[PDB]
């Protein structure tokens, strides 16, 4: 690509795949003989390779708590009231209202997306602050909800390279020190 | 459910549209237990939450799979990856003590007090007609019988939840 | 001018071409239609006739007068019912209207709860994969029915 590679390799990409041994094929950097598990997998890790058959575990986490697949299911499809589910069952695709100030109150009840430790008010503990300071004060000041770190797979010092990928990380204790390369999950 | 109108039945669909078929049977009460899993509501819908936070398809999909918790040393990538691959979520009901606190002040106190994150609640808007509402704002308080959806390694520490007054456990 | 099939027996019309009968959801819903026959075609472009010069016949007998003949909907894909036609066009009061019979969209265009009978026919292939599997798109269109409001 023209400079007015830019990424090249950095285009963030996304796969479903059918089978689940064909992860080994998406990236060059791969360590995996034929039985290391997807989830161990770095295209699973860092999140540019959706199986289907990671849902296949959804229906024995079911069955032990019931309020855990309408848990996902919100969060994931936006809306999907039963009450809304039933009028697309109705007739249709979607049907268009005059916006009354109370269907204007199902607008904001939470955007999900990401943000950096390069600017911002932020800044200041995403350099070498605590994570527990950072989580505290989002909820304190601007409420979002700090639930995971999308950290670089190079933060640790390893010959400093170009690669991009990032892996995740689920809900990091008080502890464990920042580096200003990481995003962070909010809401 | 014509041999047994009582059972709980959990089962997969392939489309989206045809799951409507099952609020068609005069048996399958969803507030029972009967919930039917789409797979193709669930594979587009975590595709697209990574298209906003790229990520989710496996910051989600790791938090309802018992995964094996082995210790990797050596490594570095692996090994802060493997400390979030052991985090699961669990529902377990506000303590009395919590009650006419809003929903901000509530995450810190589990998150600080109880080392948990808590991540969403069921509002007791009605009991036919009760919401399930990820991270509100000011505009909530803790109603008595509100449950708290937590993400946590142990299925023992999100029962101090339960537990939490200011007598002996703060 | 005069219709009445020769041998003085059934009920007969003018040869009508195909698109003067066909419907769409907001054209019958203007048609007030009741007292009516839905008749719900499972059908294909490659699956068997059916033969439904068999249904509309005793429904346009003689022993009926024309202001009491039922009026008659079928409710199925087209590329079935370009294969009927030629049987059915010089029977009066027949229209079609082309969709599945499990949007409730089209169950509710052709006013569903005034008609007086609800015929649901299985015009697919027969004996598919099993036994016990084969008529599921007729129980899943009855219960739909029984379960609109």
């Amino acid at each position: 690509f023209d400079d007015s590679i830019t990424t090249g390799v950095n285009i963030p990409i996304i796969t479903e795949l059918v089978n689940d041994t064909n992860v080994q094929f998406l990236d060059q950097d791969d360590d995996d003989d034929p039985d290391t598990e997807l989830y161990l997998t770095q295209p699973f890790a860092c999140g540019t390779a959706f199986a289907v058959s990671v849902l296949d575990s959804l229906m024995s986490a079911t069955y032990f708590n019931d309020n855990i697949l309408t848990l996902i299911r919100t969060l994931v499809t936006g809306g999907a009231t039963p009450e809304l589910e039933a009028l697309i069952a109705e007739e249709n695709a979607l049907r268009g209202g005059y916006s009354t100030p109370q269907t204007l109150a199902n607008r904001d009840r939470c955007r999900v997306a990401q943000l950096a430790l390069l600017d911002g008010p932020f800044a200041d503990l995403g350099d070498g602050g605590c994570y527990g300071d950072l989580f505290c004060k989002a909820l304190k000041t601007y409420n979002m909800l700090c639930f995971g770190i999308y950290r670089l797979r190079d933060a640790h010092l390893s010959t400093p390279s170009q690669c991009t990928k990032r892996y995740v990380i689920t809900n990091p204790p008080y502890e464990f020190e920042l580096v200003p390369t990481d995003l962070i999950f909010c809401l | 459910k014509n041999y047994h109108p009582k059972i709980r039945i959990i089962t997969q669909m392939l489309q989206y549209h045809n799951k409507a078929h099952l609020l068609n049977i005069p048996s399958w009460n969803w507030k029972e237990g009967d919930d039917a899993i789409c797979l193709a509501e669930l594979k587009l819908g975590f595709i697209a939450q990574s298209c906003l936070a790229q990520g989710l398809s496996t910051m989600l999909a790791n938090l309802f799979s018992m995964r094996s918790f082995i210790k990797i040393e050596e490594d570095t990538w692996q090994k802060y990856y493997l400390e979030g691959v052991s985090n699961e979520m669990y529902t377990e009901y506000l303590s009395s003590a919590f009650v006419g606190l809003s929903f901000p002040t509530v995450c810190e106190l589990c998150f600080v007090k109880l080392k948990l994150l808590m991540i969403a609640i069921e509002y007791k808007s009605a009991n036919r007609e009760s919401r399930i509402l990820i991270n509100p704002g000011n505009h909530l308080k803790i109603q008595e019988g509100t449950l708290g959806f937590f993400i946590a390694s142990d299925a023992k520490e999100v029962k101090r939840a339960f537990f939490y007054c200011k007598a002996c456990h703060d | 001018v005069k219709k009445y099939d020769s041998t003085g027996m059934f009920h007969w019309c003018a040869p009508k071409e195909i698109e003067k009968v066909i419907l769409t959801r907001s054209e019958a819903a203007m048609t007030v239609l009741s007292g009516h026959v839905v008749v719900c075609i499972f059908g294909d472009v490659s699956s068997a006739l059916i033969g439904l010069r068999n249904l509309v016949m005793p429904l346009r007998a003689s022993n009926f007068h024309y202001h009491e003949l039922k009026h008659i909907v079928f409710v199925g894909s087209i590329e079935y019912l370009k294969r009927e036609w030629e049987t059915l066009h010089n029977f009066p009061k027949v229209s079609i209207l082309p969709g599945t019979p499990l949007s409730r969209a089209d169950l509710r265009a052709v006013n569903i709860n005034l008609c007086d009978m609800c015929v649901i026919l299985s015009a697919n292939q027969n004996n598919i994969d099993d036994t016990s599997l084969q008529d599921k798109e007729c129980i899943l269109a009855s219960l739909n029915i029984k379960s609109m409001q």
